[PDB]
């Protein structure tokens, strides 16, 4: 829970950059993620993206937060699985559609 | 050249309270001193998804099932006890006087002309017909907005307050005077003449309205909601709220002033809708008409400046709808 | 050739505190020691758009829709109780002394001069008029700008306080004291005594003032608005914040100041009207009229530069007006 509101935080505190970022490079993990960081609806203007309320981010950015954390914790237990990605990704996603 | 002040401030006449809200049973309402005040509770609902739903760039039928899926709302709602079928609000209202002497005006000699003209207007003609318009929104209780719809019996008690006595003490049923037409009582024009004498200021005038409604046992009342602007982000928020006195349901002072203030039968597309709350462009937001509009020549500022600068006097209708205007009070100028 | 002083700094005489409103019941006047102050809250109304229209460069259809459609504004309020039916404010005031002595000079000659000229006004006549126009303001209720004009009845005690305590206590109705006709009274005139005596430097004179109105029950109560100067003067997202100290609403200082200054009952107009407040070229601002202009020689400025340099004393009714413009205190002085 302090991970995900941490996470939460992060996206929130990086409300604050710009509302109008572009295709600057690094798109390996950045189009699920593209969108959870949100484009503050005034640089938008005329809905020019399509996919911003499709459904497209929060079960993938979930997923892939907790593989993440997958690969971030992992102890003598050696591996942790996919069921429990299922479940911190199901968590962020609940977290995450909570905002509208 | 005389124009009109950068600065106007008409101060508000015809001054009510929050009128707060208490429940009992109908024929007790003469020990009604100690009736429990009605609370607010809240409460959570489960719903459906009944709305509109918007289907400009989302899923075709997948994201837009959301219906066979409740949604979770916590609203606020007031009930009556269940040994209970009798809501009682009570108010207060003084009635203060000197309706067109502004508490604010750069231009002095336009307020010497105004003064002139209002003046002008209560010496030719008396606070007969407003104060009989403000008797009658007394007397049946449309300060019960929704709490009026379905009741069977509603009456309303009004006393004068000398000192901390009563002086005199009106009874109305509220349900034999219509909302629409204003008729003649024995009673009702000796409660004008004192509204009258209120405003003319002949007497300070403290009145004390209490009105019950039998609506039923248990039933719900609706009292004022309380505005809170809600935010797109961070959704499933309240969205209702009541307003509440000290742990007592109660309606805003605003609302019971614009139901005593509704005597405008005078608008040129009536055939008998009914009076309409005096405004300047004479609107009810509500329903979405606005009255009086510029283009037509009847609106306040239209009537009042053609009034007081320019001499031309209009119809005593008008004259009524400027002064009841000035009754209310604001904010007018450059 | 005695031209006046540059600077020219007079401390103000009469000062008030900030007056507290709290609520309570008639007939339990005596002890209003404890009641609940009267606090200031915050309400959202919705109301419908109600002020003239800038139609000069906009399009109509967007005005009546604006016309038709509300609009949402933010006020605060202060309310009685709905069990209480009268307010009461109290305050506290302390009369100074030592009104001709001001507090900067650039020119010593010109302070012997005015020195001279304040003392021959006071050896020739006391502070008798001007304390007795000041216990007027201070006995009908003035102080209570809006909370007074639908009052049933206003009692208005006024305390002497001694050492901690009481030493001498008045009792007025503040309604039956008009607020122009200057009557005299027994009770008046003892207090016009103490505050001559305090205005004169012949005594150290606090007191402690206390008005109680029976407004109705539940009714709203008026304290000063504040001046919000620059900080929210741009989008309207606040219009109305009321002044309170410690969660109390209550009435600035310097408008129970402007109160009691209203004893300027001359000035080359009518003065049929009424007193005005005291201040060189005087003033209402809220009338939008300015009495006691450059043009005709009536001004506080003209009449004390007759009446210093030049030695001509004018009518003794202007230089009553004068000497109230020494003790409200203020910034004179030429270039």
């Amino acid at each position: 829970a302090q991970i995900c509101d941490e996470a939460l935080q992060y996206a929130a505190r990086l409300r604050e950059l710009e509302p109008g970022w572009s295709a600057t490079p690094g798109c390996q993990l950045h189009d699920a993620e593209q969108l959870w960081l949100d484009p503050l609806r005034a640089q938008t203007d005329e809905t020019f993206l399509q996919r911003r309320l499709r459904g497209d981010w929060p079960a993938e950015v979930g997923n892939r937060f907790a593989n993440w954390l997958n690969r971030a914790v992992s102890s003598d237990s050696q591996i942790l699985g996919s069921p429990e990605a299922a479940q911190w990704s199901q968590e962020l996603s609940k977290e995450l559609t909570m905002f509208k | 050249i005389l124009s009109t002040a950068s600065v106007l401030a008409f101060e508000r006449k015809l001054d009510p309270s929050d009128a707060l809200m208490s429940a009992g049973a109908w024929a007790q309402r003469d020990a009604s001193q100690e009736w429990p005040a009605v609370t607010v509770r809240e409460k959570s609902v489960r719903g459906t998804i009944s709305n509109r739903l918007k289907t400009k760039d989302r899923d075709p039928a997948k994201l837009d099932a959301s219906i066979q899926s409740p949604n979770l709302q916590t609203v606020d709602v007031a009930n009556l006890p269940s040994d209970a079928d009798t809501l009682k609000v009570r108010f207060t209202l003084r009635v203060l006087g000197g309706a067109g002497t502004p508490s604010a005006c750069n231009d002095a000699a336009y307020r010497d002309k105004l003064l002139q003209t209002v003046a002008t207007y209560v010496n030719d003609q008396g606070f007969a017909e407003l104060a009989r318009r403000y008797a009658h929104n007394l007397a049946n209780a449309r300060f019960l907005w929704r709490n009026r719809v379905g009741a069977e019996a509603v009456e309303v008690r009004i006393n004068h307050i000398r000192q901390g006595e009563v002086a005199r003490a009106w009874r109305f049923d509220a349900l034999a005077i219509g909302l629409r037409d204003f008729k003649a009582d024995a009673e009702l024009d000796a409660l004008a003449e004192l509204i009258a004498s209120g405003l003319s200021g002949s007497g300070h005038v403290l009145l004390e309205v209490v009105a019950f409604a039998r609506i039923g046992d248990g039933q719900e009342v609706f009292p004022s909601q309380e505005l809170i602007l809600d935010k797109g982000d961070k959704k499933g928020q309240k969205s209702k709220t009541l307003y509440s006195v000290r742990d007592a349901a109660a309606i805003h002072s605003q609302k019971i002033g614009n139901a005593l203030r509704t005597i405008d039968t005078w608008y040129p597309d009536e055939d008998g809708l009914g009076p309409i709350a005096v405004e300047p462009y004479g609107s009810v937001t509500s329903q979405g008409k606005a009255y009086r509009q510029p283009k037509q020549k009847l609106d306040f500022y239209t009537l009042l400046d053609n009034w007081v600068l320019r001499d031309e006097a209009p119809a005593v209708e008008q004259q009524h709808y400027v002064i009841a205007n000035l009754i209310r009070g604001g904010v007018f100028g450059e």
